[PDB]
């Protein structure tokens, strides 16, 4: 998960 | 937003831009005259230098600017790898009088369910190309809600999307919210209703095996209420  | 279209100037009066020294970081939605709901992961930051700008279309232009008196993270917020409960409520150091260009988006009922198939949109000033730069202008994208069992498929989110998360798809291979777009409000249905807040993707914005995902508002309406003091 790359948080935006 | 990669592959979106420019909004009609000021057609989405509830948009906030959370910025650090006039540099834009995330969107946010205005859910009350003194509160903007954004994503918690946006706030991993030195608050002194943070500002909320309201009423914007072009990103470098004045707009109404506010200091933040308190940043309240969801109590059960977990950052990456969890990234759970990715909401935070930002308090304005003033109070908004609604106008034509600045106005709050209402909360959904707590019982609201965002069913798969729901037609939604999502505005943001984020990146318009992988590796690229933020948008000069507020843009938007159409998003359909996908089925969670199906986003949890091993090739996609591989099991890790919880009931509170809304999984999303563009019409095309090549359209996706992107760096700078989190905190942006997902609005759904004919009556353009607050439904979610963008949270995360994978590193490549358009990665088809990692659809963008937002946090449903409905299950957190209660807390939003307690925190903002109203009912």
């Amino acid at each position: 998960k790359v948080p935006l | 937003i990669i592959g979106g279209r420019e909004v009609i100037p000021h057609s989405r009066p509830y948009m906030a831009s959370l910025q650090r020294n006039g540099s834009h970081l995330c969107g946010g939605v205005l859910v009350h005259p003194k509160w903007v709901l954004t994503a918690a992961h946006c706030l991993a930051q030195r608050m002194a230098q943070l500002r909320l700008v309201l009423g914007l279309h072009t990103l470098d232009s004045p707009g109404l600017t506010f200091h933040i008196k308190a940043a309240i993270q969801h109590p059960r917020y977990k950052p990456v790898p969890a990234l759970e409960n990715d909401l935070a409520l930002l308090q304005l150091d003033g109070k908004v009088k609604p106008s034509r260009t600045i106005r709050p988006l209402a909360l959904p009922s707590k019982r609201q369910v965002v069913a798969a198939g729901t037609r939604c949109s999502m505005a943001g000033w984020g990146l318009t190309h992988q590796g690229g730069r933020l948008s000069r202008v507020l843009r938007e994208l159409d998003l359909q809600v996908l089925d969670t069992r199906m986003c949890n498929n091993s090739r996609f989110w591989n099991g890790s999307l919880s009931p509170s998360m809304v999984c999303l798809a563009a019409d095309s291979k090549d359209q996706a919210p992107c760096k700078g777009d989190s905190g942006g409000p997902l609005v759904c249905g004919k009556g353009r209703v607050l439904a979610g807040v963008l949270s995360f993707s994978s590193r490549v914005c358009t990665d088809i095996f990692k659809p963008p995902v937002a946090t449903a508002v409905a299950p957190y309406v209660s807390w939003i209420r307690k925190v903002t003091g109203r009912s």
